[PDB]
């Protein structure tokens, strides 16, 4: 089949910028490809087809171009509705095959996180389960690498993390990390930490608690 | 009655060009009128037989006239895993040439188009195709509705239901007053023949140049059929428009099949939805009924009429002879909703194979009595054979039985003077409606202007 | 207007098998090809195949040959995607496609069909105050919603009143069973002093819980 | 007593013999003055006129060329007489009318052409098969009745132009039938296989090495065929005095007159004949078919019985162009021609079970009216045509020719032909409507007026200028 190479993965922007995807093929499809758009939660929308032409209902602020293996979409002037995800496809053989992707982000200040620490509640406890989370608040850029550490010494079992998109009011990220461990793996150990390592700080930020004591 | 014979317009083209096969009037955005010509064997690029089309400006002299270009060139796309192929050579652009608002269509009938998907193929076919211009713009744009990507093998299988592959589009074509391209494919549906249809603006809006396969979603085809009735009848030889129904906000389609029924010929009235209102049988057996069809209220009652053309029509004469002079049918409206009669009026050539009827064309009113008026072409009629074009004047009744004027062809043996015709434009303003002939044999148009009623 | 409405969302068992619908709305189904795709949110988007409704030929990428069968009926102007001997690898969200001009493009999408195939059982959430341990100006509260199936939950705090600068993260799949939480942050002098609740709904169960957040 | 003749008080001798047929002029000096010049033969006798003087021409025709009727058509430089007499001499004053009569004979054992046309599209492989031994077949049967019997082949497809013609891939043009598991021959427009022969055995042999071919369309283009098949005489090899028999075999429509035009040919079918040295139609991808009136004009210029042998599902459609097409015989042919033997004989009875007699240049003041009398003597009025004859059978006709006044040319001539046949009366008119006093007249005689005027045939004529 035919390997579509989307790049960049993502990009940080800001409105009015005039930016550029481009997609390289494995081989030469002489402009059999089209481009796509999909705005946050929602379908898919039609930008061009066959390289160049644009679907109907489509702002002529984007525009195709390219030959061989080699193709662009570009967007002059970013519209606060541009940030979305953008995909290529080429239909020069079957099978049709898509590119990675790309995401458009808005661009903004750099921010460290807000980090806080939950040991396991009471009612988990009785139970026989025992969550400690950790929350990773507001922070730009997206990339952030949390750590769990049980009495000091690192942890890799047993964690569940998620993160929500960029933030509609100021454009930042968040992220929650889950510990999950039994009731009697919980209290065979005293020390809970979470380490957060961020752009923000070459010292990692860093928040735990001691079970028994508080 | 009050063409003028003597001080004619010549328009000419290249040496075996055929200029002069089709032609129709133009008037620009600003109402001048122009002759848009149709060459099917103009030279292209590769010194190879393609067509090609010219637009004549409107001058007394007449002479030449700059070309109205179009794409010569072979076009190849590898998509989808097949390779789609169109072959311009000997195509015959300009077979067919239809004006409309500041648009011209022209076609080439015999367009070749295939498809290559391994080792399997679609077949070289001649599915026709049209180019349409904007002169004034330079907007173009192309219509083919008959490519297929449908493999040979597949037509085989199904007994070649709905092949579309010898459609042959824009063999003859014509645009409702609406804007609506109706082109007649009588090689559709292996050689029943088919209507296609799509309206201009979609046409223009629907085009980009390489893709060759692209959907007009506002198009509409006429229907395949499993009748022997319509086997090799080539429906589409000829097409014409008119309002038949009684009900104005629909346009009615006539079709021409000359072969019909086992060559009976055959001429039908259509709704807009390829529905059957009426059909016209032949006479006779290879008369070629339906050959040419032409539609204008003759006898002024506001009421579309119907003229029929079957060049060879064979008129018996004394001692069980047959001699193939050619013939015209009239038939008029009745009024309200009731179905077409028997023939009004016949009118029958004279000279032995002159093809009385191959081309009839709608002059309007020519002596401005009130009653609009036809030209009849025989193309080797005439007591020499050079060819005529006859003039007939409506009247309260339908038609004048004998000709009131009789244009003798004024270019050598074989010209064909009168194969195409075009009336009812005043093109020199003159407050009277002119008649352009084609003369595709000696590559001119001669042009005849009316005048004042002596 | 070109519309392609597609199916609702499916929630069925592995080894079963699920028929996605794609109707057709403003125009004809049989006039251009119809497609399937598949997207994830790691694995990205793939082209199952295609079928021309005119004659029901069709098109697949060899991956799907076998549990992908696409059919079309013209009456109901509506194309289908069968899906067989289903797996947790089937859950993805599935396009039907068709082009504009170009015969082979892919133009016009449906809003898509959501899949989900899993074994568990409609269970009930479990709902977890998270209060901080034993200081700043600014204080951070949370809730646990941990072992619910299926998706989704509205989660809340104070019955919608307190509703900015909270965070609701996405749910993730813990062992056949979902675990999500959501965290708000406000001034210290509003926490204690003023009860925080996290109300949780479930309707698939019908179960509608809240907890109040309790010092430590 | 007096009559037309006298009463009409004419003028002259010429005036005199325009009254009435009956009419007779004595040019005579010794004539009493009340006594007129103009009136019977016997009235003019018995006023004693001289019978030198008396002008009356009496309408006549006798005979030039009374050659007997032949027995045989065999052998003889071509001297057989199918009609008799040849030639006479035909005399008629004004208004006046003569009869005359003509025998023909459907000679027997008279030369016979057969030229096989053959349908060799893709349907027709099993019709080949089934003929290979046609020519010995058809040799002996009609050996029963001719003794000079010449046969030839030729054979058809279609316009080799697309779209008739397949034109991809490469390998199509080739074999037509690559994309089945067989070949066949190029496509091909019409090829002339075999001239007119006697050696019959040239015919199985040549047919034997024949294949078909395969095209898109339905309808073939034997028209086409048919067209060259008569016009070129020479390579065909048409007997001059021999019954030409163009059998036309086929299972399908046919493609006629303004069907070229989508192949984009336009060009009229010119009645010529293109086939040269190759054996190929060479205007087949650049002439359009013929029409139906061309084919019979060519038909009959060269006296072609075509013969429309074609199958059942046709029979219909051939049955109604024979009709178009006057002097063609149609008949049932089998879905893979193994009874056109007996259809041939057939035919040839047929076609020599007619006589129907044709007039060329009869001038326009002259009307003929004619009895036939066919089977056993039976006449029957206004008729020039005999049906349900056999080989050897005679008929007559009685014709009668009625002049209108006198015209201005006093010797033509014009021609009775059955048609198809070679033989002809030629009846060479006179119409006496002059006197012979007329020729030794007196000019400026003293006579008449103190030579103002004419002295002719007795009486006194006003000369030129007055
Ligand atoms: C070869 O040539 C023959 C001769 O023309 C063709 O046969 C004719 O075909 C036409 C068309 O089908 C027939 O027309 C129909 O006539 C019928 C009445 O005819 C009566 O009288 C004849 C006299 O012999 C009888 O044989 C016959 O059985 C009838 O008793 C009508 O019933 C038809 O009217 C209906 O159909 C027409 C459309 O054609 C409608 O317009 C009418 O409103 C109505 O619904 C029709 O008029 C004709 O009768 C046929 N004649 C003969 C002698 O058979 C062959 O078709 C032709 N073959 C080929 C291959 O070309
Ligand atoms: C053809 O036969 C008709 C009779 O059927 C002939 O007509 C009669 O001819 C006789 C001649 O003796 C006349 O006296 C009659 O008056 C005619 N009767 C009619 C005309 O009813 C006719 O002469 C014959 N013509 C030829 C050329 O033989
Ligand atoms: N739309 C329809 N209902 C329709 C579809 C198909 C046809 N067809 C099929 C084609 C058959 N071949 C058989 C092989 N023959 C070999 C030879 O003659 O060389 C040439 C002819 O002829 C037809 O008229 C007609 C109508
Ligand atoms: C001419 O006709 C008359 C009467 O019909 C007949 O007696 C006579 O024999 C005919 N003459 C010839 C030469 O046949
Ligand atoms: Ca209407
Ligand atoms: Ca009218
Ligand atoms: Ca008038
Ligand atoms: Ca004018
Ligand atoms: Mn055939
Ligand atoms: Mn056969
Ligand atoms: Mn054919």
């Amino acid at each position: 089949d035919i390997l579509m190479t989307q790049s960049p993965s993502s990009m940080s922007v800001s409105l009015g910028d005039t930016v550029s995807i481009t997609c390289h093929a494995s081989q030469g499809i002489s402009s059999n490809i089209g481009w796509l758009q999909q705005k946050p939660g929602k379908s898919f929308m039609g930008l061009i087809y066959y390289g160049t032409n644009l679907v109907d209902g489509v702002p002529s602020r984007f525009s195709g171009s390219g030959s061989g293996a080699d193709y662009s979409l570009t967007i002059s002037s970013l519209d606060s509705e541009d940030f979305a995800d953008y995909y290529c496809v080429q239909y020069a053989q079957l099978p049709y095959t898509f590119g990675g992707g790309t995401k458009l982000e808005i661009k903004r200040a750099d921010a460290a996180p807000t980090v806080s620490i939950f040991p396991p509640s009471s009612e988990q406890l009785t139970s026989g389960g025992a969550s400690v989370v950790c929350f990773l608040n507001n922070f730009y850029p997206k990339d952030i690498n949390v750590k769990w550490k049980i009495d000091g010494s690192e942890r890799q079992n047993g964690v569940l993390n998620s993160w929500t998109d960029q933030d509609s009011k100021d454009s930042t990220y968040s992220m929650s990390s889950t510990l999950t461990l039994t009731k009697d793996e919980y209290e065979r150990h005293n020390s809970y930490t979470c380490e957060a390592t961020h752009k923000t700080s070459t010292s990692p930020i860093v928040k735990s608690f001691n079970r028994n004591e508080c | 009655l009050n063409l003028d014979p003597v001080q004619l317009t010549f328009y000419a083209g290249p040496n075996g060009s055929q200029f002069g096969f089709s032609l129709d009037f133009h008037k620009d955005s600003h109402g001048r009128v122009a002759i848009v010509v149709g060459a099917p064997r103009t030279l292209g690029p590769s010194q190879e037989e393609t067509g090609g089309v010219f637009l004549c400006p409107w001058r007394a002299e007449g002479g030449q006239c700059p070309s109205l270009l179009f794409d010569l060139r072979d076009e190849t796309r590898n998509v989808g895993s097949q390779t789609l192929q169109t072959f311009k050579a000997r195509q015959g652009l300009g077979a067919s040439v239809v004006s409309w608002s500041d648009v011209i269509v022209a076609c080439a009938p015999w367009q070749h188009w295939n498809v290559l998907e391994k080792t399997e193929e679609a077949e070289k076919t001649p599915v026709g195709s049209c180019f349409l211009a904007q002169p004034e713009s330079g907007r173009r744009a192309e219509y083919s509705p008959c490519r297929g990507n449908t493999l040979s093998r597949i037509y085989v299988e199904n007994d070649f239901s709905w092949d579309k592959r010898y459609c042959e589009a824009g063999f003859s074509s014509v645009v409702t007053q609406a804007g609506e391209l109706v082109l007649g494919a009588p090689g559709g549906y292996y050689f029943l023949g088919l209507l296609a249809q799509a309206p201009v603006a979609d046409i223009f809006s629907s085009y980009r140049p390489g893709i060759l396969l692209w959907h007009v979603s506002s198009q509409s085809l006429s229907f395949d059929s499993s009748n022997p009735e319509y086997f090799d009848g080539y429906w589409g030889y000829s097409v014409a428009v008119g309002e038949f129904d009684g009900d104005l906000n629909t346009t009615e389609y006539v079709v021409g099949a000359p072969t019909w029924s086992w060559t009976l010929g055959a001429v039908e009235i259509l709704d807009s939805y390829y529905q059957r209102l009426h059909r016209l049988r032949g006479e006779q057996m290879a008369s070629y009924f339906g050959h040419s069809v032409a539609v204008t209220d003759v006898n002024g009652d506001g009421r579309h009429d119907l003229l029929v053309g079957a060049p060879l029509y064979m008129e018996s004469r004394a001692d069980r002879k047959l001699a193939e002079v050619g013939r015209v049918y009239l038939f008029l409206q009745p009024r309200g909703p009731h179905a077409l009669g028997a023939p009004s009026l016949l009118l029958t050539g004279t000279q032995l194979y002159g093809r009385f009827g191959s081309a009839i064309a709608p002059l309007g009113d020519l002596d401005r009595d009130g009653y609009n008026d036809i030209a009849v072409a025989a193309p080797y009629g005439g007591p020499s054979g050079r060819g005529q074009v006859l003039v007939f004047l409506g009247q309260s009744e339908g038609l004048r039985s004998r000709p009131s004027q009789v244009l003798d062809s004024p270019f050598p043996t074989g010209s064909a003077f009168g194969f195409s015709l075009r009336g009812a434009v005043d093109i020199d303003d003159n407050g009277y409606p002119d008649l352009i002939v084609g003369a595709y044999g000696a590559n001119q148009v001669a042009v005849y202007r009316a005048q004042p009623v002596v | 207007e070109v519309q392609l409405q597609q199916s609702g969302a499916e929630l069925v068992k592995p080894g079963a098998s699920v028929k996605l619908s794609c109707t057709a709305s403003g125009f004809n189904i049989k006039d251009t090809y119809v497609h399937w795709v598949k997207q994830r949110p790691e694995q990205g988007l793939e082209w199952i195949g295609r079928i021309d409704p005119a004659n029901g030929y069709t098109k697949y990428d060899p991956k799907f040959q076998g549990k992908a069968t696409i059919t079309a009926d013209t009456s109901s102007n509506t194309a289908y995607l069968q899906l067989s001997s289903l797996t947790s690898e089937d859950t993805a969200v599935y396009y039907c496609v068709r082009p504009l001009y170009d015969y082979y493009a892919m133009d016009y999408w449906g809003q898509g069909t959501s899949v989900t195939v899993s074994s568990a059982k409609t269970t009930a959430p479990s709902v977890y105050p998270l209060a901080p341990v034993c200081t700043g100006s600014s204080v951070t509260l949370g809730c646990l919603v941990k072992g619910y199936f299926p998706e989704p939950v509205t989660l809340t705090w104070n019955s919608g009143s307190l509703s900015s600068g909270v965070h609701t993260f996405p749910a993730v799949l813990q062992s056949d069973l979902y675990t999500l939480s959501s965290s708000v942050t406000v001034t210290s002098s509003t926490w204690p002093s003023q009860s925080i609740t996290c109300n949780v709904a479930h309707p698939a169960s019908s179960t509608k819980v809240d907890k109040k957040i309790e010092p430590r | 007593g007096p009559n037309i003749c006298t009463t009409r008080g004419v003028s002259s001798c010429q005036q005199c013999l325009a009254v009435s047929p009956m009419c007779a002029w004595c040019s005579d000096e010794a004539l009493p003055l009340g006594s007129p010049r103009c009136d019977l033969k016997e009235n003019l006798l018995k006023d004693n006129c001289a019978p030198e003087s008396i002008e009356f021409p009496v309408s006549e025709a006798r005979v030039l060329e009374d050659r007997p009727l032949s027995d045989k058509g065999s052998g003889d430089s071509s001297q057989v007489t199918q009609v008799s007499p040849q030639r006479i001499a035909l005399r008629l004053r004004p208004d006046d009318s003569k009869n005359f009569s003509i025998q023909v004979r459907q000679v027997e054992d008279y030369p016979v052409d057969i030229y096989y046309l053959m349908d060799l599209s893709y349907s027709m492989k099993d019709d080949l098969w089934s003929i290979q031994n046609l020519g010995t077949k058809l040799a002996t049967q009609m050996r029963k009745l001719t003794s000079n019997l010449r046969i030839g082949f030729g054979a058809f497809v279609d316009k080799p132009v697309s779209p008739y013609m397949y034109i991809s891939p490469p390998e199509a043009l080739e074999n037509p039938c690559y994309d089945m598991k067989t070949t066949c021959l190029p496509m091909f427009g019409y090829k002339h296989v075999l001239t007119l022969t006697d050696q019959v055995t040239r015919f199985n042999e040549e047919v034997k090495k024949q294949s078909v071919s395969r095209n898109r369309d339905a309808p073939e283009g034997g028209f086409d065929a048919i067209m060259q098949a008569t016009v070129c005489d020479e390579k065909i090899g048409w007997r001059n005095d021999a019954s030409h028999l163009l059998v036309f075999t086929t299972d399908a429509k046919t493609h006629i007159a303004l069907d070229g035009r989508l192949a984009g040919i336009v060009q009229p079918n010119d009645g010529q004949c293109h086939v040269g040295s190759d054996n190929h139609y060479s205007a087949s991808t650049t002439m359009d078919y013929p029409s139906l009136g061309l084919m019979t004009e060519k038909l009959s210029q060269k006296n072609i019985n075509l013969i429309f042998a074609v199958t059942e599902n046709v029979v219909n459609l051939y049955q109604n162009y024979s009709e178009l097409i006057p002097g063609t015989t149609v008949g049932v042919l089998s879905m893979d021609s193994s009874n056109v033997l007996q259809l041939i004989v057939d035919a040839y009875g047929k076609i020599r079970s007619k006589v129907e007699l044709e007039v060329r240049d009869l001038p326009e003041e002259l009307s003929l009216s004619f009895n036939a009398t066919c089977l056993n003597n039976e006449v029957i009025p206004g008729l020039k045509s005999c049906m349900g004859l056999k080989i050897g059978d005679t008929v007559s006709f009685s014709i009668e020719a009625k002049v209108r006044g006198c015209p201005q040319e006093k010797e033509k001539s014009f021609t009775i032909k059955p048609v198809g046949f070679k033989d002809s009366l030629i009846v060479q008119v006179t119409f006496d409507c002059d006197c012979a006093c007329q020729a030794q007249a007196e000019p400026n005689s003293h006579r008449c007026n103190n030579g103002n005027g004419t002295f002719e045939c007795g009486v006194c004529r006003c000369g030129p200028g007055w």
